[PDB]
């Protein structure tokens, strides 16, 4: 395998959950973002984060179905509920 | 149902104030911004402005990247709304000010704010003046008035008196306020768009110099 | 601070005091001095360029030192550099000693950090070891020809008061090699004035240069123009 | 109780020049005896004035009550000091609008987060007027007293102390040319670790004020009593179930919805801080506690960092920044 | 979907900075590093360099095994990316700098550091100088010059002033910054690769001497 | 669809429920009225 996606997934889940709460490393951020680039379902959050660079830019209006899909994709990464404020 | 007339007028007045072209200062309620937003949602030609307002509901940190056809359609829509000049920096002023209002929390007390988030890198007024002079020196003149050309003072004292009594009904103080507000508006917007820091302190020191005499 | 100056006609008590700000005159004096300094240094640079071109080089310096073979012209360039240093430091002697040798080092295990170029007598005459590899790598480097480098008020006030092909990067590289030979020639002054032991001691410890050159340099260095430091000592040396 | 260097060393009765108020109570701070409410007998429907009784010890060398050193653009309509022998009296004139009234920070339990935002803004800019090398101590509690209406917040007089540092790279002599040769301001050896202790000290003060703002039960973290050690306080309360490095504040009776884990600060940082702050008892012997917070080694710095994380997440809980640090 | 060229620019600036071959001093952020490594990934012809980057995540004290042809591949990749010479020690510097970035967790300031841990035994300078001198005497000198070769100062003021005015627009201060930082970076990298103690204090003493003279 | 009316309805509910029981922004009330119109 070019890169074991399991470590990247673990780092991504840990980082997102920890920030949901509120020791890590920048390489861990690299791993999380690489999983984000490798996981087609989370590629939506991939665009969201890549837009956040430069300015905070903006998050383009997101349809109901899309937002349901993203919140499901996050919930698979965690289980308790979530919402848009956690994403923000 | 919404009264197109009332909602239209509220939207027009709100855009006038946020555009700074309205030196007139009037109270703005949450009702007024709601009124303007609802008109946006009802006006198809201004649904472009409605989606722009929604983008201000977002983090309002991008530089909204719209093609030129959309740009000119937006200019036409805003012109038909305000009914006056409205141009691109006016649109970005709309974005910044209305995004800040959006951000603003409900509050029984009015507030005061100063424009920014309009046109990338904060530029110090010092190097800004340096570069301005660097161009201006190369900018050769195109006109000239040689000799101490005689002032064309109007000896028609009757004309002086007629125009004096014409301006006598004018409440001088009202125009004092209009002009001073306009100067502040232009200087503040120029500092913001030039992206140079606005020095309100020395702006007031200009006044202070004026009264000390 | 301020200089009160009286315009007095003794025929009457009428005196018209007129204080003058010394800051404007100090700024004029300064501005004139730096303009003259920049003038002298750039004249020295242009004269060095012209004497190099009287050597009749074809390639630019980077490709000149890129060559792996012709040590003749590398050695001629090194002699020209060191002779120019000895000249504008000691114009009375505009010519370096008669005889000398040259060895062109090609690898790191022969390239000494800190002083890639050096002299060392063969017990008959001084010879130079030249670090073509590292020096050339140094030349091929990019230089910040695009970003400006920098009291504010004085700067702003002065700013308001204000076919051979060469690029700003070429002048950067020329200043760079010139200062490298500045340092090397200072070490060589330590050599020829205080022995090989003190040569090595200056090479290891350059604070000795102030002591040694208080005799000669004071009675000069181009690098003294600006003030130099390395960034962030507050939290580097921490 | 007064004596003299005179050979007789006669007893000097401490006569009090003024006449302190007899009804010494305050509906804004009923428990605080030193708090004397006096709604001036006059938007004027809610005009206000209140006198605070303090000890002259909080007075400075230039006859100024310490906390007043960080009040600028003082929204308070009037304010000044008075002394009746040791006792002192700060009276502040105010007048909210008809639909506006000010309320004691005590047991506020306020759910309006933006009101808390304005309160914290007032206090943070206040403490920001502090000088970096200058260290501050408070002798009444681990917070700052303040009263506030939704529209604006007005600081209360405080048990404030002003001790100046001296960072050996502004000199400690300020009393004018001839007076300095006699004496000078007493500095302390200001150092980076002590200064960061001071920054985190202001930060902990802000945190405790926020707690008092969001509590319906007296804020024990504000206590300074000798009889109550912070160690035993952490012991009887516990560490946050959501995070063992924090305190069990999540389970407290908040006025509004419990922020839960959010209001749980790291424990040993707060203990080291409580023992840094008990310095107030003896401000003069500075070095005991000058940098105790930032004192050491690796455990010290790493837990300093996790406190930095807690305060940063607190700041971002309202989009704030650690520039204050 | 992202701006390939923009990420390419970020990668190039970052590598030119940490290579210390560009005197230009510019700060970078975690945005920059993620951007640069994404460009390194997507670039098919830089997969090998991306895999070296991935290996750097470990303690990165290993000199990775690589055959000579793979070395040819990676040097072609770096030559293409930088569009310039450069050599293997530059690659070691790349790994050291990028990985010493990796080991650092999130911090609120940009830490400044000095190259080290590049090329085994901890070395000092005195034996380095001794071995250098003995190796010099081991090899034979190449060129010899004799005669009191006259300094060929160019008498004609015409071309002297011509080259002068050619260099007169040049902002000397930038020259100073570039050349001084070039000296510093080469000295530090030469000492780091040799494992010899780069005496920053002696560099600052050279400065001090310069101000004092 | 022209709006993610889920966010709008959630903001609406939060605001009205607060006002019935007793921390929001004018952003929030305009969001609420937007959803309400949508409903």
């Amino acid at each position: 395998e070019l890169i074991n996606m399991r470590r990247y997934r673990n780092a991504a889940r840990k980082l997102i959950h920890h920030y949901s709460l509120n020791e890590y490393k920048i390489s861990d951020v690299v791993m999380t973002m690489i999983f984000l680039l490798r996981s087609e379902k989370y590629h939506s959050l991939f665009k969201l984060l890549e837009t956040t660079f430069d300015d905070y830019t903006c998050r383009p209006q997101m349809t109901q179905v899309q937002t349901d899909t993203l919140l499901d994709a996050v919930r698979s990464l965690l289980s308790t509920t979530i919402d848009l404020t956690t994403v923000d | 149902l919404i009264n197109m007339r009332r909602y239209r007028n509220a939207a027009r007045k709100l855009i006038h104030h946020y555009s700074l072209n309205s030196t007139s200062s009037t109270e703005y309620k949450i009702s007024d911004v709601v009124m303007t937003m609802i008109f946006l949602l009802r006006s198809e030609k201004y649904h472009s402005l409605f989606k722009l307002l929604e983008t201000t509901f977002d983090d309002y940190t991008c530089r909204p990247q719209m093609t030129q056809v959309q740009t000119d359609t937006l200019l036409d829509a805003v012109r038909s709304l305000l009914e006056m000049t409205i141009d691109l920096t006016t649109v970005d002023i709309m974005r910044s000010s209305f995004a800040r209002c959006f951000n603003s929390p409900i509050m029984r007390y009015a507030k005061i704010v100063l424009l920014q988030n309009v046109a990338d890198k904060r530029t110090t007024l010092e190097e800004l003046l340096i570069e301005r002079g660097e161009k201006i020196q190369m900018l050769q003149p195109q006109q000239y008035i040689n000799s101490g050309t005689e002032i064309p003072f109007c000896d028609d004292a009757e004309f002086l008196n007629r125009l004096l009594k014409h301006i006598d009904p004018y409440p001088l103080s009202r125009m004092y306020y209009n002009a001073a507000n306009t100067m502040f508006y232009t200087t503040m917007e120029n500092y913001a768009v030039s992206n140079c820091k606005f020095n309100i302190e020395d702006y007031n020191n200009i006044f202070k110099v004026m009264e000390n005499i | 601070n301020k200089v009160r100056t009286v315009t007095e006609i003794v025929n009457s008590d009428e005196k018209i005091q007129k204080t003058y700000e010394l800051a404007e005159f100090d700024l004029k004096n300064l501005s004139s001095l730096e303009s003259y300094e920049t003038l002298k240094i750039k004249l020295a640079l242009s004269k060095y360029m012209a004497m190099l071109s009287t050597l009749e080089m074809t390639q630019p310096l980077l490709e000149i030192f890129r060559n792996k073979a012709d040590t003749r012209q590398i050695a001629a360039v090194v002699f020209s550099t060191l002779a120019f240093i000895h000249n504008r430091f000691h114009p009375l002697v505009t010519n370096f000693t008669n005889k000398m040798e040259f060895v062109v080092t090609e690898t790191n295990d022969t390239s000494i950090p800190g002083e890639p170029i050096l002299f060392t007598e063969n017990e008959g005459v001084l010879l130079c070891s030249v670090d073509r590899p590292s020096i050339v790598k140094m030349l091929s480097r990019e230089f910040d020809t695009e970003a400006l480098v920098n009291n504010c008020n004085v700067r702003i006030a002065k700013t308001f008061g204000a076919d051979f092909s060469i690029t700003e990067v070429e002048a950067t590289q020329y200043l760079t090699l010139l200062l490298t030979v500045e340092h090397a020639y200072l070490h060589y002054y330590i050599f020829k004035n205080y022995g090989v032991f003190e040569y090595c001691k200056s090479l290891t410890d350059h604070s000795l240069f102030t002591n040694k050159l208080r005799s000669t340099m004071s009675t000069n260095l181009l690098l003294s123009k600006f003030k130099f430091t390395i960034e962030d000592f507050d939290k580097i040396n921490s | 109780p007064i004596k003299l260097d005179l050979c007789a060393s006669v007893k000097l009765t401490p006569f009090k020049p003024m006449r302190p108020p007899k009804p010494m109570q305050c509906w804004i701070h009923p428990r605080r005896a030193n708090c004397k409410v006096t709604r001036p007998r006059n938007d004027n429907e809610n005009d206000m004035l209140h006198m605070t009784v303090l000890n002259s010890v909080f007075l400075n060398e230039h006859a100024k009550l310490y906390y007043r050193h960080l009040l600028r653009n003082d929204q308070a309509e009037a304010r000044k000091t008075i002394l009746n022998a040791d006792s002192v009296y700060e009276c502040m004139l105010i007048r909210p609008i008809r639909t506006e009234h000010f309320r004691s920070v005590d047991e506020a339990g306020e759910h309006n987060m933006s009101v808390l935002k304005i309160i914290i803004d007032a206090v943070i800019k206040y403490i920001g007027k502090l000088a970096d090398d200058e260290y501050i101590l408070i002798a009444d509690r681990m917070y700052v007293d303040l009263i506030y209406s939704e529209f604006r917040a007005i600081i209360l007089p405080q048990s404030a102390y002003i001790i100046k540092g001296d960072y050996a790279e502004d000199v400690c002599n300020e009393l004018e040319y001839p007076w300095k040769l006699i004496t000078a301001n007493n500095c302390i050896v200001s150092t980076d670790e002590s200064r960061q202790s001071q920054y985190i000290y202001r930060t902990f003060l802000l945190y405790n004020t926020v707690l008092t703002a969001i509590l319906k039960q007296n804020n024990p973290f504000d206590v300074i009593a000798e009889n109550t050690s912070i160690s035993i306080i952490v012991r009887n309360l516990g560490s946050c179930p959501n995070n063992k490095d924090r305190v069990k504040c999540c389970d407290l009776n908040y006025g509004g919805v419990p922020p839960g884990h959010v209001m749980c600060p790291p424990r040993e940082i707060t203990k080291k801080f409580f023992h840094y702050a008990k310095w107030v008892r003896n401000p003069n012997k500075y070095k005991r506690y000058s940098e105790l917070i930032a004192r050491q080694r690796d455990v010290s710095q790493l837990h300093l960092l996790d406190w930095e994380n807690f305060m940063g997440e607190f700041s971002s809980y309202f989009g704030l920044h650690a520039h204050n640090v």
